């Protein structure tokens, strides 16, 4: 039971070579949803 | 959740100073109480920001939550309670045993999306074969050293 | 007691942060020194749950035993002032900072008393050394003797322990998180409170050791009632029984052993199924790797 | 028949009759799981040659 | 603070003159000794092997909520890996992934310093990925 983990090490490892930070432009495009997200709720509180 | 927050000057802001109720403080952001946080960090008041002082002498108290002397270790449940506890579980392993020889086949013969979803009587998988064995075992593991320790401390 | 009114006191700790901020309040040249307060709380069966305290200025002689001063005033001033702000906060004792007892103590539990009968000590400490609780708390008794010597007040330990609210626990977890605890699993704790619990074990019958070594020689008159319970601890002992309990805890054993073996060998075959998830996941992910 | 576990003697007409206790379930169980772990076992290995 | 930047901008490889106190320096739960405590350790050693010295401080930064560990014990690397401005892209990679916004922080200005001197492109395939990363 310590063995067979420490050999099945080395499929995850295949994995993480494969991007695990990827899709930074679903990220990218959230962060210009709060930007509108933000002043919907200034628009909603309708207070400067 | 802690803040802090100092009224700021409305009048002043309104007669230029608007952008002049800018103290020096760094920053982090907030949002849900953009309510009247708009024309409260933006008008009516602003956040401080908080911090903690760590004593040693607080932490070595605090620290203490347990009083052994007399807890386990110089103690072990009652070896015909102990004994009604591993049938009940090893008996139950026997009940999730077979339902999983019947996942066993089954995930051999579906693809991942059918069992990603499979969330109906999660009594069958693996998950409860661990959360059984690793509260057994505890058990009894421990179950076990007790026993012997206290046969030389108390020899 | 030997009523059934008193048994487990606990105390939340933002009382022990109180004596021990309190401790420094007075901590300039007056320090070095015994600093009492009253200990406000509920209860309602075997338990005393102690919840506020608050210093009452204090003094005391450090040679004499019987010039002694708390102000009592003070004491039906404010302990108004804090039921004016929540009920249900009357005055279950009194604390005193250590480091252990002193002979005045009596005189105090008795100007303590005036308000509530049952009032009970807490010795908590001002100096983190101990390994058991820095909380041991002590009730006003009295008693007859065998040997014929008048009435006393004397004072009866009760087992203690600190326990806590939602509020409490969420402030101590927050402070804790520079000294972390939780990484530490479940077998590994339990391993920890049976060695850690040996720890106790020898320092207690140290104690005791040295005791027994100080009226032997070095002389201190004889107290009959320390060393007859310490025969029932010696007639206690797991002893005459010796050939059959061996031959039954082997058995008790044997059997622990049967239920481990079946736990880890289950434990594998779980395992090593993962593994062949592993593979198979693997050998699809390299249909994958080619294509384009 | 098994109605008091005993047994009987002749050349002395003792009936002696031994206290029996019962077996316990901790172990037939785990003989039964043991037993169904296996069958577990087969089939994974069936799962083992179609990936390799 | 400003005497924490006077004790750590005196040392240039004289040692162990405020690091034989390092023992009780990083011990004081004050973040103004602890901080000033991995300076002077930053400084004297500087063109050499100090590993030891920002390991001791990722699992115990993380701890002290006080990036005045987080940021300084990455800000580190980036002198006393000036040497060399080309192991630096191995060492900070492991450091930007990672959580705590503090340390990404500090591993860019651990590349800001010592990778400026070369301009090196694995440095720039690592920053343009910090730059994207959502807090401000």
């Amino acid at each position: 039971h310590n063995m067979s983990v420490k050999a099945m090490r080395f499929p995850p490892k295949s994995y993480n070579k494969d991007l695990e930070s990827a899709e930074e432009r679903r990220e990218r495009e959230q962060q210009d949803l709060e930007f509108a997200k933000e002043m919907a709720e200034d628009d909603d509180d309708s207070f400067p | 959740v802690i803040d802090a927050f100092r009224l700021i000057n409305a009048n002043m802001m309104v007669l230029g100073h608007e952008p002049r109720q800018t103290t020096s403080n760094l920053g982090h952001l907030n949002k849900p109480s953009i309510q009247a946080l708009i024309h409260g960090l933006n008008r009516h008041y602003y956040s401080i920001t908080i911090n903690y002082r760590k004593n040693e002498l607080e932490q070595k108290m605090l620290l203490n939550l347990h009083k052994k002397s007399w807890m386990e270790g110089l103690t072990l449940q009652d070896y015909s309670e102990h004994c009604k506890h591993n049938e009940s579980v090893v008996k139950e392993m026997l009940e999730l045993a077979k339902n999983y020889n019947k996942a066993v086949e089954e995930e051999d013969k579906m693809t991942p999306e059918q069992l990603a979803i499979k969330n109906v009587g999660k009594q069958d998988p693996k998950r409860h074969l661990e959360e059984h064995v690793d509260v057994l075992m505890t058990s009894n593991i421990v179950q076990c050293l007790a026993a012997m320790l206290d046969t030389v401390v108390f020899k | 007691m030997p009523e059934l009114a008193v048994q487990k006191v606990v105390v939340h700790p933002l009382v022990l942060l109180s004596v021990v901020d309190h401790f420094n309040r007075i901590g300039k040249v007056g320090n070095q020194k015994r600093v009492v307060g009253v200990l406000l709380g509920s209860w309602q069966k075997k338990v005393l749950d102690v919840s506020n305290s608050f210093a009452v200025p204090f003094d005391e002689d450090d040679k004499d035993d019987s010039v002694w001063f708390l102000d009592h005033d003070y004491l039906e001033n404010m302990y108004g002032m804090f039921k004016k702000v929540n009920a249900r906060e009357r005055i279950v004792g009194w604390y005193h900072t250590g480091p252990k007892l002193h002979k005045n103590d009596i005189a105090i539990n008795e100007l303590m008393k005036r308000y509530c009968p049952n009032s009970v000590l807490v010795i908590i400490d001002v100096k983190p050394k101990d390994l058991g609780l820095p909380t041991e708390a002590y009730i006003s008794v009295e008693e007859v003797h065998d040997d014929g010597t008048p009435t006393s007040k004397t004072f009866e330990h009760v087992t203690s322990e600190i326990g806590a609210e939602e509020a409490e626990e969420v402030g101590v977890e927050h402070l804790l998180r520079d000294i972390k605890d939780t990484t530490v699993g479940t077998l590994s704790q339990r391993i920890t409170n049976q060695v850690h619990g040996l720890k106790g074990l020898n320092s207690k019958l140290l104690d005791i050791r040295s005791y027994l070594e100080k009226v032997a020689t070095g002389k201190l008159p004889i107290n009959h009632q320390i060393i007859y319970q310490l025969q029932d601890v010696f007639n206690l002992l797991p002893d005459v029984s010796l050939q059959e309990f061996v031959k039954a805890f082997y058995l008790k054993t044997n059997d622990q052993m049967v239920v481990v073996y079946l736990a880890s060998l289950i434990r594998s075959v779980v395992a090593l199924h993962n593994l062949i998830n592993n593979k198979i996941a693997n050998r699809d992910a390299e249909k994958k790797e080619g294509q384009e | 028949d098994k109605k008091f576990h005993g047994i009987l003697d002749q050349g002395e007409g003792v009936l002696i009759i031994f206290d029996e206790p019962p077996v316990d379930k901790t172990y037939e169980a785990a003989l039964e799981t043991i037993q169904n772990m296996s069958k577990v076992v087969d089939s994974l290995y069936n799962k083992a040659k179609k990936l390799t | 603070r400003g005497l924490a930047v006077g004790i750590a901008l005196v040392m240039y490889g004289r040692m162990e003159e405020a690091d034989a106190l390092i023992e009780s320096l990083c011990r004081d739960k004050d973040p103004i000794l602890r901080r000033s405590g991995m300076y002077t350790v930053a400084m004297a050693y500087c063109g050499s092997g100090n590993n030891k010295a920002i390991r001791r401080l990722l699992h115990v930064a993380v701890s002290d909520v006080n990036d005045d560990v987080r940021r300084a014990a990455v800000e580190s690397l980036g002198f006393i890996l000036f040497r060399t401005p080309e192991q630096c892209p191995s060492v900070v990679s492991l450091l930007s992934e990672s959580y705590n916004p503090h340390v990404r922080y500090g591993a860019a200005m651990a590349l800001g310093i010592c990778c400026a001197g070369t301009g090196n492109k694995e440095a720039i395939n690592l920053l343009e990925p910090m730059t994207n990363d959502p807090v401000n």
